[PDB]
RNA sequence: GCCCCCGGCGCGCGCCCGGGUCUUCCCGGAGUCGGGUUGCUUGGGAAUGCAGCCCAAAGCGGGUGGUAAACUCCAUCUAAG
RNA sequence: CGCGACCUCAGAUCAGACGUGGCGACCCGCUGAAUUUAAGCAUAUUAGUCAGCGGAGGAAAAGAAACUAACCAGGAUUCCCUCAGUAACGGCGAGUGAACAGGGAAGAGCCCAGCGCCGAAUCCCCGCCCCGCGGGGCGCGGGACAUGUGGCGUACGGAAGA
């Protein structure tokens, strides 16, 4: 079968493909199912925002990602308990609740205590009997619109840096280096035959 | 109080007090017939904490399968095929024998609802359970609604789509890098995603 | 001076030491169930690999009857707790003698 | 109450089939130091509680005139079980063989006493 | 405009102590996990998962962390409801 | 001898309920070939598919981690774009073939045994009344379930008690 130069095509037809074959012609249909999907959620709620829990900020696991940063799930438990309030109370706020997720570093960790005081600041509530208890005023007529656009607050924003200028000092250009890397790479490697090899030349005696 | 101790004493079950109490009761049931009713459960520890309550609509029938593994059903082993499927003498059936115990009940009595199962005996040949059998109409659990939900009939014959603690440890389902085998809803609907193929309006 | 490489690995941040999760408080030994075991061991006795092992623990060899263990149970590291789980019973043997 | 020392007599039934429900009581009581008894009929325990079985009763605060009572039992009951726990610790009863049986190796011995006389 | 039905405010029932810190004690799923092997399956390879047979658990424990096997340090989860 | 209790049991045209069978496009649990291809043919491929067998619903299944990660770390499932015809498999031949990231759709999270505390504080049936129509329920007396342990607070994110 094969011929003049040409790559070798290994396609994955021997598998009666023809039987399982799923046809997106009913892709128009489902995307003016879903606008009149979230639309028949946009007028059901009330004042409350269409995708109306607010989340976390998270950057993203990995050595390839971990320069950026994303809306998560869930406020930490422990987040959310430095804002003081407590867990089944704070969905019915609005707030996304995740019990599974850590806290290991406290810029992460205030980072989403100013989020959480951002928001309760930003939160007007409406209560069932007026007896004043965090509840809110005749307040903008509703606060001059009714529902927000994906997440509250803009989660993304990503927050970049300036260091605008600096004039370059002495031994900073004399003393950096490519090896620097090379010598600590280097040294990485061998921490655990060096203790060796000096541990046995003690040991020797 | 006690329901710990229970646990404890039928945890070590190669000790003397227990060796006699688990080949007598070995005995006892292998006289009895296939499928027949114990009143009242006889590991209570271990039917509570699968979902037994003490109180009406809740029937165990103890149910006895025996040991091995299966023989393909051709005659003679002759089996007209290739060189791999010649398995006639060792084939040895993805379920456990305990989801074989489970079917056979559940569809013995049909009025019932299988909730879970558990170990009572075997000695040489046969192998001994219980299992516990929820009636789905009487009032006891048509009211009381922790346990309403096992009336709605999409729970109708639970084991027989493999659906208990038998039936998930079936199936083998789970999470993460030991199980990529299965990765919606079941292996069938894994191969049906990972090998339909996505014919597209643009594409 | 910062290093992606090394022994001093990756961007260097603030610790959060604080309180552990409490699942980690699992398999802990729990002086009411200290209670349970060591009425139900003088309840019941021993298994025929754990007797005959300790018959093998006083004059046999010490190697040999980790490997028996270890032919018994799973693995290595289960041979290992169960002598020393044996050891202990031994011990109060003939020293609470 | 045993495991507290909140009670101060102990009453055991004979037929509670599932005997895991009783194998792990006498040692309790024997560590804990709360004289207990092993008696005949579930159903008679049942009687002194209007229901079918009862399989235990622990006799926990005692009136005014039944404490000389109680202390008047718990002598004779520390008498047979708790003093004697280490006897009860290695009783192994059973291995009775049949009459048929028995009578065979009875009649087994006259004659071997006949080869003896 | 005519009939029929259903989802958005209000007289009577049924029910009701919540939040923080400190002191005290409480805190768990077994012939199951694991190990052996044998079949089948998977991309899963010094065995991904299932299953039979035998052997069979522990509590500072258990499973995982992708090359078998120890000596570890640590990360992470809480199985057999 | 005679009674009484309980447990194992059986009998009924007993009082009242329930399952059976059907359609089977989509879903779920087991069982399972072969033609085909390798230019032959066994492993492989066809394919864990057609056929066989059992179960259910308008969806099912799955599901609130014995997870991914390996660093500034994520955080139930299901589905789509990518990762990818890629790591891996394989007479390393013919071929087969994932996943975590990342971006979307959608977003909802919880209970029980055990541990003890509350005197079984719980439950079913019958009897008699209450109530308004369209029909099914709440207040009183007896008969059972039930200590071989119903119910209330309780779930690993801790919880309880003072
Ligand atoms: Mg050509
Ligand atoms: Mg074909
Ligand atoms: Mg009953
Ligand atoms: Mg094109
Ligand atoms: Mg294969
Ligand atoms: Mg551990
Ligand atoms: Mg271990
Ligand atoms: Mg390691
Ligand atoms: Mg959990
Ligand atoms: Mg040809
Ligand atoms: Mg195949
Ligand atoms: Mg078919
Ligand atoms: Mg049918
Ligand atoms: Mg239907
Ligand atoms: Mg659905
Ligand atoms: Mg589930
Ligand atoms: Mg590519
Ligand atoms: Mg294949």
């Amino acid at each position: 079968a094969p011929s003049r130069n040409g790559m070798v095509l290994k396609p994955h037809f021997h598998k009666d493909w023809q039987r399982r074959v799923a046809t997106w012609f009913n892709q128009p249909a489902r995307k003016i199912r879903r606008r009149k999907a979230r639309q028949a959620k946009a007028r059901r709620i009330a004042p409350r925002p269409a995708s109306g829990p607010i989340r976390p900020i998270v950057r993203c696991p990995t050595v390839r990602y971990h320069t950026k940063v994303r809306a998560g799930r869930g406020f930490s438990l422990e987040e959310l308990r430095v804002a003081g309030i407590h867990k089944k109370v704070a969905r019915t706020i609005g707030i996304s609740v995740d019990p599974r997720r850590r806290n290991k570093s406290t810029e992460s960790l205030q980072a989403n205590v100013q989020r959480l005081k951002e928001y309760r600041s930003k939160l007007i509530l409406f209560p069932r009997k007026p007896s004043a208890p965090k509840k809110g005023d005749s307040s903008a007529e509703e606060l001059k619109l009714a529902t927000q656009l994906t997440g509250p607050v803009m989660p993304v924003r990503n927050v970049y840096k300036k260091e605008k200028a600096r004039v370059i000092t002495e031994e900073e250009k004399n003393f950096k280096a490519f090896a620097s890397l090379r010598m600590a790479r280097a040294n990485a490697r061998l921490f655990g035959i060096r203790a060796k090899r000096a541990k046995e030349a003690a040991e020797q005696d | 109080g006690a329901y710990k101790y229970i646990q404890e004493l039928w945890r070590k079950k190669q000790s003397d007090v227990m060796r006699f109490l688990l080949r007598v009761r070995c005995w006892q049931y292998r006289q009895l017939s296939a499928l027949h009713r114990a009143p009242r459960p006889t590991r209570p520890d271990k039917a509570r904490r699968l979902g037994y309550k003490a109180k009406q609509g809740y029937v165990i029938y103890r149910i006895r399968v025996r040991r091995g593994g299966r023989k393909r059903p051709v005659p003679k082993g002759a089996t007209y095929g290739k060189p791999v499927h010649h398995g006639v003498n060792q084939l040895k059936f993805a379920r456990s024998l305990q989801s074989v115990a489970e079917e056979r009940a559940g569809r013995h009595c049909g009025a019932l609802r299988v909730l879970n199962s558990y170990w009572v005996g075997e000695d040489s040949t046969y192998k001994f359970f219980e299992v516990i059998l929820i009636d789905p109409f009487h009032k006891a659990i048509r009211r009381n609604p922790d346990t309403q939900w096992i009336t709605k009939p999409v729970h109708k014959h639970r084991e027989m789509r493999g659906l208990t603690s038998a039936g998930r440890k079936s199936r083998g389902l789970g999470k993460g890098h030991k199980f990529h085998h299965t990765i919606g809803g079941s292996r069938r609907a894994a191969w049906r995603r990972r090998n339909t193929l996505q014919l597209h309006r643009y594409r | 001076y910062p290093m992606a490489v090394g022994l001093n690995k990756g961007h260097k941040v603030t610790k959060n030491v604080s309180k552990p999760r409490h699942s980690r408080r699992r398999g802990r030994l729990t002086k009411h169930t200290k209670f349970v075991r060591d009425m139900i061991r003088e309840v019941c006795g021993f298994a025929p690999y754990e007797r005959r092992a300790m018959e093998l623990l006083k004059v046999s060899k010490d190697k040999r009857a980790l490997k028996f263990i270890k032919k018994r149970v799973g693995t290595h590291i289960r041979a290992k707790r169960k002598r020393e789980e044996l050891s202990n019973v031994l011990a109060a043997m003939r020293k609470a003698a | 109450l045993v495991e507290n020392k909140k009670a101060q007599l102990v009453v055991i039934a004979h037929d509670v089939d599932p005997i895991e429900l009783v194998v792990f009581l006498p040692a309790l009581c024997r560590k804990m130091g709360v004289p207990y008894c092993i008696i005949k009929g579930k159903a008679r325990l049942g009687r002194l509680v209007h229901r079918k079985t009862c399989t235990t009763v622990a006799f926990t605060q005692v009136n005014s005139e039944d404490k000389g009572a109680l202390a008047k039992l718990v002598e004779a009951i520390r008498t047979n079980y708790n003093d004697r726990y280490d006897e009860i610790r290695r009783h192994w009863g059973g291995n009775v063989l049949g009459p048929k049986s028995v009578a065979r190796i009875a009649k087994l011995e006259k004659a071997k006493a006949k080869e003896l006389a």
